[PDB]
């Protein structure tokens, strides 16, 4: 048992048409102590899967050098390592959430809420969730933390269930992540004006982008809020 | 007397360790492999001996990488070959593990071989039956 200490707030994602969509801020918080600004919490393991970690960053650290070592290994005495016998993304999941759940249970958790994003290698989309709990979920979309809250709500718009996900386009769908990321950066306390973003699409393979900013803020009706009740001025 | 070849520690008159000796020979009998360095890395390459037309063709590899920059190939048992690769990943992830840095090859090269020597250590254990040749490229 422990608590965490150096964190990483929300991960949102949504999968569309082609492929899934996942983003988390730069963020490395200590308390209320915005500490660190550098910080990837989005692991990409090969070509297909991307994975999102947020709670305490140490946990996460160690959670990607378990994901390097999947990648070694699976490559030893593997001649189809970059073909039919390279890492799905559904494996890197069932390995994560096996972990996630000894440790529980062994009343020694990881202090984090993941989300393993990918396309299998028949195209499929893959989105799943797992905790320091073990617990484990999919949806159309799926959001950690704050995310959960105010993100899954705006992207849930967009595709409210499964028959949803073929209409909607990697533009329709990026757009909409990059609008919760900004939403999130209005109410959440621990959150970061830039964030990373990647796409993983059964035909444009995986874009990670990098060093993103929330732009087109609403700050300006600000001025014209004074004092709490009474006060004109 | 005699006797001195049949105990895998034992040190013969003449200072020898017989078993040794003979695992040579069992690599001796072995396909022939090889390992050439050039200006800027090494190559491996092996004989691979078709028994018949049975054999898939290009599936039964020998040539085994050790974490993702070391390549290690054997001549003689080669299921002792594979312990040996086995113990490298291990002795390598457990490196890189504490120091971060995937381990150097020389480094690599010591914890193959004292593990080898380890093996002529006891008459608990057999010595292994490969020479192997192995190398990489590193931080020099």
């Amino acid at each position: 048992t422990q608590q965490p200490i150096v964190t990483g707030t929300s991960v949102i994602s949504m999968k569309y048409d082609n492929g899934v969509i996942i983003a988390a801020d730069n963020l490395g918080s200590y308390g209320s102590l915005l500490r660190f600004n550098g910080v990837e919490r989005l692991i990409p393991v090969g070509d297909n899967t991307v994975v999102g970690i947020s709670g305490d960053i140490s946990d996460m650290q160690h959670i990607e050098r378990l994901l390097k070592d999947l990648v070694t290994e699976n490559a030893y005495d593997n001649p189809l390592a970059d073909a039919e016998e390279a890492l799905e993304p559904s494996y890197i999941f069932e390995y994560l959430a096996t972990v996630m759940y000894q440790r529980r249970s062994k009343m020694n958790p990881l202090w984090n809420a993941i989300i393993v994003a990918g396309v299998q290698s028949n195209g499929d989309q893959f989105l799943r969730y797992v905790n320091l709990l073990g617990v484990t979920y999919s949806s159309p979309t799926l959001a950690t933390g704050f995310g959960a809250h105010m993100a899954n709500p705006l992207l849930r718009k967009v595709v409210d269930r499964e028959s949803d996900i073929p209409k909607t386009t990697v533009q329709v769908a990026e757009e909409a992540i990059v609008n919760a990321m900004r939403v999130l950066y209005y109410r959440d306390a621990r959150s970061s004006r830039n964030f990373s973003l990647a796409i993983i699409d059964k035909n444009t393979g995986l874009t990670f982008k990098k060093n993103l900013q929330v732009e087109n803020m609403k700050w300006d009706f600000a001025k014209d809020i004074k004092g709490y009740g009474t006060q004109k001025i | 007397g005699t006797g001195y070849d049949l105990s895998n520690s034992v040190f013969s008159p003449d200072g020898r360790n017989f078993q040794v000796e003979y695992a040579v020979k069992a690599v001796e009998n072995g396909t022939t492999s090889i390992g050439i360095k050039c200006n800027d890395g090494v190559v491996f390459a092996v004989e691979k001996l078709i028994t018949s037309k049975l054999l898939v063709p290009q599936k039964n590899v020998k040539i085994q990488v050790v974490d993702r920059h070391i390549g290690c190939v054997y001549s003689g048992l080669i299921p002792d070959g594979r312990h040996l690769v086995n113990r490298g990943r291990e002795e390598a992830a457990s490196f890189k593990k504490l120091y971060k840095t995937p381990i150097p090859i020389p480094a690599f090269a010591d914890r193959l071989g004292q593990y080898v020597q380890a093996h002529t250590l006891y008459n608990s254990v057999r010595p292994f039956g490969v020479s192997t040749i192995f190398g990489g490229v590193d931080k020099n």
